[PDB]
């Protein structure tokens, strides 16, 4: 997993790849990895898979009933505040580490939550496996109010040096934008430059080819 | 880490590095340490990043509501508050806090919380894995009554060693100074503290 | 101490009428960090033999500096004559069994073409163990190439239409062009669905014309 | 000297179960280590007197895994190296 | 593996099925499992692939070296012997080995010496070695007799690597066949389990409990 | 090891509008293979559910969601979707994230409004596995994803995808130990289902 | 030796179009106490060899006698040694990795991992990684430690293939290295501000930048984070 | 913080034999490992298939006695506790 | 234990503290850890004693059999001497030391062997358990080219924190002068540098 | 407290013909780290008892906590908890005894080794020595941690029976103890110069004397050892 969030000069924007792997293998080429906790709030999680899915499923329920409630749009810092202290009620046994970027009425902002309950502040961050050599394009290339292209550009370069340095990273980038002023652009497959290569020949078998004992029609 | 509170004439001086490693990872190279547990009451952590933080918003939510129930807290019931929290849950908890605020009365004050979960005052107190390389310097170095330049000054330099001699030390030094004044961030980055 | 490690490579036998086909990624690894896109695996080793010792990369390395000096040693005494593929893989069995209890953690493959001038793929364990095969994958996507190289080169659970499942399909020699095609989708597939595999893939062919060389590129991420 | 990870993102875990949950499988149920008078019950003092294939080839123990980590889960190291 | 060696009226018969397995992962179905030390003596090897090869080939040099010293063949008691006292000085070493010495020799008549890597060496009339032994067993004994014609001898130990097979996850891949005679040994053929087990079901209606 | 004890495999693939959910009837304790009619693939009206790992976690999770499929019909007078079930499926298998049930489940269908092929599967504790091409779990799964992704292409016929997908079946589980002993393969199709045995090797 | 106690953390190289450049910093960690900020962990072994080493300092100063000790008998009956028949990269590199092997065989493995770079007299640079374990490789760009995770993929994105190695000059692959260093001081728990640099070039020989500083370093947006959440 | 131990006066000695010299007892024959292969040479894979009477009374271990005690020899501690 | 070495105008002044201890009982509190190797070259011996001791006793075999074969060594040699036989037996020893010497050709010299077995020349070096309470007041106040007595208190006020925070470390602090005068034995009492 | 981090080293004390003495370093120590040098050990609870604690000092100061809400409920509703039916140095160590046995019990112990010494009201000496274990006994001398071995027998020399207490009198016990004290600074590397004395006498009540110094130390023989051996 690569997974990077980057703060610029009117909002953040979190990108991730899509390749998941099961062991050494390839279970799906293309994993989407970002997560809605509300419209602009987004998160993308490293860590024990069905952990972070069922821990971001929770946070986002109680999100939506808590904005109903109010009658106000979610901040980050509350989804921040409940994950934390979810994630710490269990002693990190639920293993979920999260990057949670949002937009919000106090601003944009970018946290990091780690399975035992503990958070940071960020301009920019990475997490998974390929969290190094992420992290080494945004260190080498971030700067102060960065606009939404510059944004968008880096953090996808960071995302493909992740993919193409990385084993347990690659084929499709996502990218999604959240922005003060208006709604967030979700950017599925925002890069593709793992095309598939061609079959040297179409292995299709002729029919009657396999061996069948019994044939049956099923009262469904 | 390496964290510092220092009592001077006029109040107290808490001051912490920005590096938090995870292993030899820099997994964040510019965090702040220093926590605001209420308006003149500034703890500041050391030891496991959850626990310290957990203790650190329970601490809050005490302390708010004693603030509403009882009148303002001083120093020493914020640190009475993590000492409860930390001992009655020593067994799970790795947290070790030092506790510096102002009040009127008794000017500034440093409590700190070692690993076990004692108290402790003291008119300066340094913790985190880096002051190790401190504990002589700050000690054949430290006085009564500074001046508010002198104590941070005297902050530099002892946070410019322990980030000097320890690895998992570094970045900018932040530091709060409470006083009757108000309360000013202070920060001093590596090209600055390192030439001393 | 741990004294071994896993580097990650993939390597294929094939054997047919007239050729011999041996086949690996270049892609070498440590844990999942890429050390290089390029480090060959599969060797040209003279005679008409090809060799590679995929595995532990510092144990292929010293197994197959060992085979070199055997092999050279072999023509200092036996007036430089041509090493016959049997007894290169005897060879090799020895050098593997001479160290039983430290075993090189290698899946070495051989192939050649054997005295009757039949293509011939032999195929070691760590320990020893040869076994000559008409086909034989190795590696980390063994398990990925070979069931698909089963059903295409030798057509098992494949049957005649028509004949209800009793007429297997005949086993009809492949050239060594489709072979080709087949290790590349072989590969294709491997480097698709394993981490481990994508670089690049190099293919030594045998044949009595001599060994010939061909390369082509894999996904790379 | 040890490297303070602060996240505890480098923690790691009787012996553990590998496969928890299940009892059959729990080292206190798979060796109760009997009684204290099981010697003068049973003569012999005790009441009850691999994978590996034919081809040599080169999972994790949770007490080595971090422990949000679940046997035959699909993880991801949340920083690798 | 399975592996079978039995005395008879006709000499010997030995069976062995071709499966080779690292794990889940079935490494080949073609591996031999019969090791031929000379014309008239015949490894059978089981458990681990490399120890039982390279010994087994080891010994046949130590044979060749003894027809070459003392002009007769080496017996297959002393074949035995030398293999089991070889296999017991590498006892804790970690040898995976279950060997059957089958061999037809003038002064000892048709014989089978069974060794492991325990250092045992049995002889006996009938054995079975390997994981599927057991279902070996459970055909051998119940149709075993002394009198066996040739080829209801092989058929017998083609049915018992067959029935090891189905019922065995280790002992599938192909059953190879082997005759040791008064003048040598024949080598009846190789049968592919996946053919093998259909001819039987039909052929003796047994496996009623197989769909087809 | 609980999800290898017993074996079995399981597949899915997805035509141009129909699936294909396939899998061994091999049961065994390790070495000693017990039944040959251990089916593995189980329906709940339109949907099949196809579940490997330890039997007796099969069995369990087949009599559950016997019982919340039929409830989920009764009380909502419509048989559950592919995707419904899938959330369904994946939020049961969470609420043991500690004691958790050893099992792959795979789950195929069509869903019955829009008519667009479904499969998805899932690990031990419910992380949910969505795919476009085809899925697969099993003791054989590494065998079975290469064979898959070697034979596969898109927008297969019914009977293509049978062949595809039978020969992909076949061939990996000729190639793992623990599964085999027959096979069954169900073509599923927007008004019919079509179960059919496929004869492979016995051992 | 079975466990490191005082270590070089990392060392980067690449390839450019007419030679090779490589860098470490000058710190040896004793665990976490940054304890000796002078060692020199590049050595130079000619005018056309420099030898970078990583792991423990006590096997680097040993393997860096054992290059002395290959320069001195080099040179005996060698007429001609200081000028062909002298000792290549390739030479030093398969002593290196036939010592680094026949130590790990013997259970008593020398805890470096070794970057040999340099330039064959026929004008071809020579860049080979050696471990304890003794495995080794050639690449475009090689690195050592977090270097093999933080700077290979930034020195990758100046050379991703061999193709690129005629296009990268001289100041292209400088910069990419001087950055790799600033990356891995800002991300290395056990990096130095202070590292020597070595270029050897087919034409120019070799050029060794000891004691560089890292510069241009960007801290200036600490100053706006206000600790973790609120 | 540990404190120095110049003299290694508490240094403390795979598992040790219980009884040194005898063999029988050492724990790599007491519990030989299996053949890399025995899985395929036996169906199982396994080659094979007290004290204190009534009255409840309530030796030390090898491995945390200082290396110059042998087990049942005569030892007086030579710094106390 | 404390150790310190520190190199000055005349030469090298070496020095200890006296207190050696087996867990918290102090076995011996007047031990004297400075060892003379040579005629101007002094050893401190800190980690296991037997192994510094046994390595003390071969290197001096060793630096007679070169005195009285090859002439006088240099402080370097005796270091070299340490280091091969620490080196090649460093998996069963377990000793770091500070070898300090005067030779007119180079004056004061002073190398450091850590625990791992390496050389490292340096203008002063602190070792033992009690330095790490010292890196940064030694760090922060040593200067080149001291005066004897500059030196003397600057070693002084370093092993007085050092014995103030270390409990491993106390007793009477001893220093060696090495000069080209030649060699003063030094001692300094409880009360006299705790009242520093 | 599964084990104890800043501790306590040692606490001395005996009784003499009219009363108790017991002393304790101002020293509590994170390890081999002296870290904290003001902590004050003896916890006056009344003028006829004083606590001696060691062990961890966060225990340490959940007992003092104990010992003054001991007193403030013994307050409560006793018109004459002032002269009589105030605390006893029996009813505070049975509570405390009471305390450490269920807290062991419960396997979560207060890691301490407490020593409560005084007088009864009928003016009998109370001295008696309770650890974590709940393990209590008495004796005319107590110690703890190396108190226990190398303190005791000096004590013990003054009052080795029940015979010699009426023959002791207030300034041979307080030399005694200091002379004890002087010997666990010289042997005990846990301990400190700075101690507190505390006197309990049936007729003069409590005295405490805090801060006292180590003094007399002898230190002028270690000039005349120059190495080991030669």
């Amino acid at each position: 997993t690569t997974i990077v969030g980057v703060k610029f000069n009117n909002g953040v924007v979190i990108a991730a790849d899509t390749r998941s792997t099961q062991g050494p293998i390839v279970a799906d080429k293309n994993c989407a990895k970002l997560h809605r906790i509300s419209p602009k709030i987004w998160c993308a999680g490293a860590g024990t898979a069905a952990d972070t899915e069922a821990v971001t499923q929770l946070i986002g329920s109680n999100i939506e009933l808590h904005s109903l409630y109010t009658s106000r749009e979610p901040r980050v810092v509350s989804a921040l505040q409940m994950l934390k202290q979810h994630l710490f009620k269990y002693q990190g046994h639920i293993g979920a580490y999260l990057i949670v970027a949002g937009v919000d009425p106090t601003g944009s902002h970018l946290f990091s939550i780690h399975a035992h309950g503990s958070t940071d502040v960020g301009y920019y961050l990475s997490l998974g496996s390929g969290s190094l050599a992420a992290m080494a394009v945004l260190e080498s290339h971030w700067k102060q109010d960065l606009t939404k292209e510059e944004a968008i550009k880096l953090a996808s370069d960071a995302i493909q040096a992740g993919i193409w340095n990385d084993l347990g990273s690659g084929s499709n980038v996502d990218v999604c934008v959240m922005e003060i002023g208006k709604d967030a652009e979700y950017l599925r497959n925002y890069l593709t430059p793992n095309v598939r290569e061609e079959k040297q020949k179409s292995y299709k078998f002729p029919r009657g080819t396999t061996a069948v004992l019994k044939e049956s029609i099923v009262n469904i | 880490t390496s964290i510092m509170a220092v009592t001077f004439k006029d109040g107290v001086i808490l001051g912490a590095d920005s590096r938090t490693t995870t292993g030899a990872y820099i997994a964040n190279r510019v965090t702040d340490k220093l926590t605001r547990v209420h308006d003149k009451i500034w703890c500041c952590r050391s030891g496991s990043a959850a626990d310290t933080q957990a203790i650190a918003d329970i601490v809050q939510y005490h302390l708010e509501l004693y603030t509403s129930q009882y009148g303002t807290p001083s120093t020493e019931t914020a640190a009475s508050v993590f000492k409860e929290l930390c001992y009655e849950n020593k067994d799970n908890l790795t947290a070790g806090i030092i506790v510096a605020g102002y009040d009127d009365k008794n000017k500034g004050e440093v409590y700190t919380i070692p690993l076990g979960g004692s108290v402790h005052k003291l008119p300066y107190a340094i913790a985190g894995s880096g002051s190790t390389f401190i504990y002589g310097y700050c000690d054949k170095n430290f006085r009564e009554n500074m001046s508010k330049e002198e104590t941070v000054d005297f902050i530099k330099h002892s946070l410019s060693q322990a980030i000097k001699w320890d690895g998992s030390s570094g970045g900018v030094i932040r530091m709060v100074v409470l006083t009757a004044a108000g309360v000013e961030r202070l920060i001093f980055y590596p090209d600055e503290y390192e030439q001393l | 101490f741990n004294p071994y490690g896993d580097n990650g490579g993939t390597i294929l036998g094939i054997a047919g009428e007239d050729f011999a086909v041996l086949a690996g990624d270049t892609r070498n690894i440590t844990d999942y960090s890429i050390n290089s896109r390029y480090e060959p695996k599969v060797f040209d080793c003279g005679d008409n033999i090809v060799m590679s010792a995929n595995g532990f990369a510092a144990d292929g390395d010293a197994l197959v500096k060992r085979f070199k000096n055997s092999v050279k040693w072999y023509h200092f005494d036996h007036n430089d004559k041509k090493l016959s593929i049997n007894s290169a893989a005897r060879n090799i069995q020895h050098l593997l069994y001479g160290k039983r209890f430290f075993p090189y953690y290698v899946h070495t493959i051989i192939a050649g073409l054997d005295e009757d001038g039949k293509g011939a793929v032999y195929s070691f364990d760590p320990v020893g163990s040869y076994e000559r095969e008409q086909c034989r994958a190795g590696g980390a996507a063994a398990s990925l190439i070979m069931p698909f190289l089963d059903n295409q080169v030798n057509f098992k659970n494949q049957y005649e239409p028509g004949t209800n499942g009793k007429v297997k399909k005949p086993l009809k020699y492949l050239s060594v062009e489709e072979v080709i095609k087949l290790v590349r989708d072989s590969f294709t597939s491997a480097t698709e669905r394993h981490i481990q595999v994508g670089d690049g893939l190099e293919i030594l062919i045998v044949t009595k014309d001599g060994v010939r060389k061909e390369f082509y590129e894999l996904k790379r991420d | 000297p040890k490297f303070d990870d602060e996240y505890q993102a480098q923690a790691r875990q009787a012996p553990l179960n590998p496969y928890p949950g299940l009892t059959v499988t729990e080292p206190s149920f798979a060796n109760p280590a009997g009684g204290y008078a099981d010697g003068d019950l049973y003569p012999v003092g005790t009441s009850h007197p691999s994978q590996g294939g034919m081809i040599f080839d080169p999972a994790p123990r949770r007490e080595d895994m971090p422990p949000g980590w679940m046997p035959g889960s699909k993880y991801d190291e949340p920083f690798g190296p | 593996t399975t592996t079978l060696a039995f005395r008879f009226q006709g000499g010997i018969i030995v069976a062995v099925d071709s499966r080779a397995t690292a794990g889940n992962w079935v490494a080949s179905q073609t591996v031999k499992k019969v090791i031929e030390i000379n014309p008239f003596l015949l490894g059978t090897m089981a458990g681990g692939a490399a120890d039982c090869q390279f010994w087994e080939t080891w010994l046949g040099s130590q044979c060749r070296l003894h027809e070459l010293r003392e002009k007769e063949r080496i017996s297959v008691a002393a074949a035995s012997k030398i293999l089991s006292n070889l296999v017991y000085q590498y006892k804790g070493a970690g040898l995976s080995m279950g060997t059957m010495i089958c061999g037809y020799t003038r002064k000892e008549g048709p014989t089978i010496y069974y060794v492991d890597s325990d250092g045992t060496r049995l002889k006996g009339d009938i054995f079975c070695v390997g994981s599927g032994q057991t279902f070996a067993y459970g055909v051998l004994d119940s149709n075993y007799k002394w009198d066996l014609s040739v080829e209801d001898a092989l058929y017998l130990g083609k049915r018992s690597i067959l029935a090891a097979a189905h019922r065995d996850a280790y002992s599938g891949g192909s059953v190879n066949l082997y005759h040791v005679t008064e003048d040598g040994w024949i080598y009846h053929g190789n049968h592919d389990v996946g053919e093998l087990f259909w001819k039987v079901k039909e052929e003796e209606g047994s496996f009623n409990n197989v769909i087809g | 090891d609980p999800s290898s004890i017993n074996g079995g495999i399981v597949v899915a693939m997805t035509g141009k509008d129909c699936v294909a959910i396939a899998c061994d009837l091999r049961l065994g304790s390790q070495s000693l293979g017990v039944s040959n009619k251990f089916e593995k693939i189980f329906h709940y009206g339109h949907v099949f559910l196809g579940i490997t790992g330890l039997a007796t976690d099969v069995t369990t999770l087949n009599e559950m969601f016997r019982y919340k499929t039929n409830l989920y019909k009764l009380k909502e007078e419509r048989a559950i979707e592919p995707e419904t079930f899938t959330q369904l499926v994946s939020s049961s298998l969470y609420e043991r994230r500690f004691g958790p049930y050893f099992v792959g489940p795979v789950v195929a269908g069509i869903n019955s409004k829009s008519g667009k092929p479904f499969i998805a599967g899932f690990d031990l504790i419910g992380c949910i596995d969505e795919a476009k091409d085809f899925i697969v779990s099993g003791t054989a799964s590494d065998q079975l994803f290469g064979m898959c992704e070697s034979l596969y292409e898109p927008n297969l016929e019914p009977e293509d995808l049978f062949e595809t997908i039978s020969q992909a079946l076949l061939n990996a589980a000729d190639r793992d130990a623990l599964s085999g002993w027959g096979a069954v393969v169900y073509i599923i199709k927007k008004d019919e289902v079509v179960k059919r045995y496929l004869k492979m090797r016995q051992d | 030796t079975q466990q490191p106690i005082v270590t070089g953390t990392s060392v980067i190289s690449m390839k450019y179009d007419n030679g090779v450049i490589i860098a470490a910093d000058n710190l040896g960690s004793y665990g976490s106490l940054l304890r000796f900020n002078g060692v020199e962990r590049l050595i130079p072994v000619g005018d056309n060899t420099v030898v970078g080493i990583s792991g423990d300092i006590s096997d680097m100063q040993h393997i860096e006698r054992l290059l002395k000790d290959l320069v001195t008998e080099n040179a005996y009956d060698n007429p001609l040694a200081d000028a062909e028949e002298a000792l290549e990269p390739s030479y030093i590199f398969e002593y290196l990795a036939t010592v680094m092997y026949q130590r790990r065989s013997k259970m008593n493995p020398l805890w470096n991992a070794i970057i040999v770079a340099g330039v064959q007299s026929n004008g071809d640079q020579f860049l080979r990684y050696v471990n304890l374990l003794g495995v080794t490789y050639s690449s475009p760009t090689l690195a050592t430690g977090f270097g093999a995770h933080m700077a290979n993929p930034l020195l990758r994105k100046v050379v991703d293939r061999e193709s690129d190695i005629p296009k990268t000059t001289v100041q292209v692959a400088e910069e990419a290295i001087v950055n790799a260093m600033r990356v891995l001081y800002y991300r290395d728990a056990r990096s130095s501000r202070n590292f020597s640099l070595a270029i050897i070039d087919k034409n120019t020989g070799l050029t060794f930048k000891k004691n560089l500083q890292v510069e241009n370093m960007k801290w200036d947006f600490a100053k706006d984070i206000k600790g973790y959440g609120t």
